[PDB]
């Protein structure tokens, strides 16, 4: 409650400052997806629902890592903004806990 | 399956099959997209002659690789990338590469129309007639969607303008506003 | 009449500009060999 939300309301914003001057980083590399995606509640995004959701056979301009949950990127696509684009050893993970 | 397979930061163009490539037929009428795109998106483009066999991924393997990381490197300043490769021919020819090239489908759109082309090249094209048609017939037995641009237009000023709004529109994609 | 009970009796408008038709392909796609090969 009060003990936790200072902790759990800075993370977000140090990592929106993370995703805030990200969007002038370079691309690193991209990637085409084999999957497609959505962001959930349950996602744990640390800054929840600046992520993005694809669909299969997309394009993500990796800009940068985030942590070892998440990257930093956009969908190639006009219009589109700098999101988080889940890892892979991530979405196992999303995999895993449907299960159960 | 990952779901994550590493391409390059621009894919490069692919410009597939009126006919089969080695050609006057073929070759030529690429040679106007290549004229085309060299000054239209001149200062934006990097356009470079693909010699060796990159459907192989005959050319060795360090061959090969040499040529697939330089298109990786090519790619890397967010500028377009074209390819001037004489192996590639179909869809499926580079179906299980990572490079995903923007396969621009040139179609003659009836085959009287090319055959027709074969006779005005001379008769040093007319003993290769009936094996240009073939793949010229796959093309158009291969589904739309798995190419990304077709070209059925004659005027160059009509395919060309259909070309160049097309990269200019990925470019966009690619280069999202401050 | 004559023109739609004698050519739509036969059909010759539709062999007449398909040839019209490849026509435009001949000059059209002539072009870019003519462009081509010398640029």
């Amino acid at each position: 409650q009060g003990p936790h939300m200072a902790l759990r309301k800075e993370a977000e914003r140090q990592a929106l400052a993370q995703l805030e001057k990200a969007k002038t980083k370079p691309v690193a590399f991209a990637v085409r997806t084999n999957v497609g995606y959505n962001p959930s509640p349950g996602d744990e995004v640390p800054v929840e629902g600046v992520a993005i959701t694809f669909e299969p056979k997309d394009f993500l301009h990796i800009k940068e890592k985030y942590n070892n949950d998440w990257w930093i990127g956009r969908l190639v696509k006009e219009g589109c903004e700098v999101g988080f684009i889940p890892s892979p050893v991530k979405l196992d993970s999303l995999r895993l806990l449907q299960e159960q | 399956v990952p779901p994550y397979d590493v391409v390059p930061s621009m894919r490069p163009i692919i410009l597939v099959g009126p006919s089969l490539k080695g050609y006057e037929v073929t070759d030529m009428m690429q040679k106007a997209l290549f004229d085309f795109l060299k000054h239209l998106f001149d200062g934006r483009i990097s356009i470079t002659r693909v010699t060796a066999d990159i459907s192989l991924a005959r050319s060795s393997l360090a061959e090969v690789q040499s040529e697939i990381e330089r298109i990786f490197e090519l790619a890397r300043t967010l500028q377009l990338v074209a390819l001037d490769a004489d192996t590639i021919n179909h869809p499926a020819q580079l179906s299980k590469t990572s490079l995903a090239p923007i396969i621009v489908y040139i179609k003659i759109t009836s085959p009287k129309v090319l055959q027709r082309l074969i006779k005005s090249r001379g008769k040093s094209q007319s003993k290769h007639l009936n094996v240009q048609i073939a793949a010229s017939e796959k093309l158009a037995q291969c589904p739309p969607e798995m190419f990304d641009i077709i070209l059925d237009e004659n005027q160059l000023e009509d395919a060309c303008e259909h070309l160049a709004e097309y990269l200019e529109a990925y470019w966009k994609a690619t280069h999202p506003p401050s | 009449t004559k023109e739609r009970e004698k050519a739509k009796s036969r059909g010759t408008f539709q062999k007449l500009r398909e040839k019209q038709q490849l026509e435009e392909d001949l000059r059209g796609y002539m072009s870019w060999i003519t462009q081509g090969e010398v640029m």
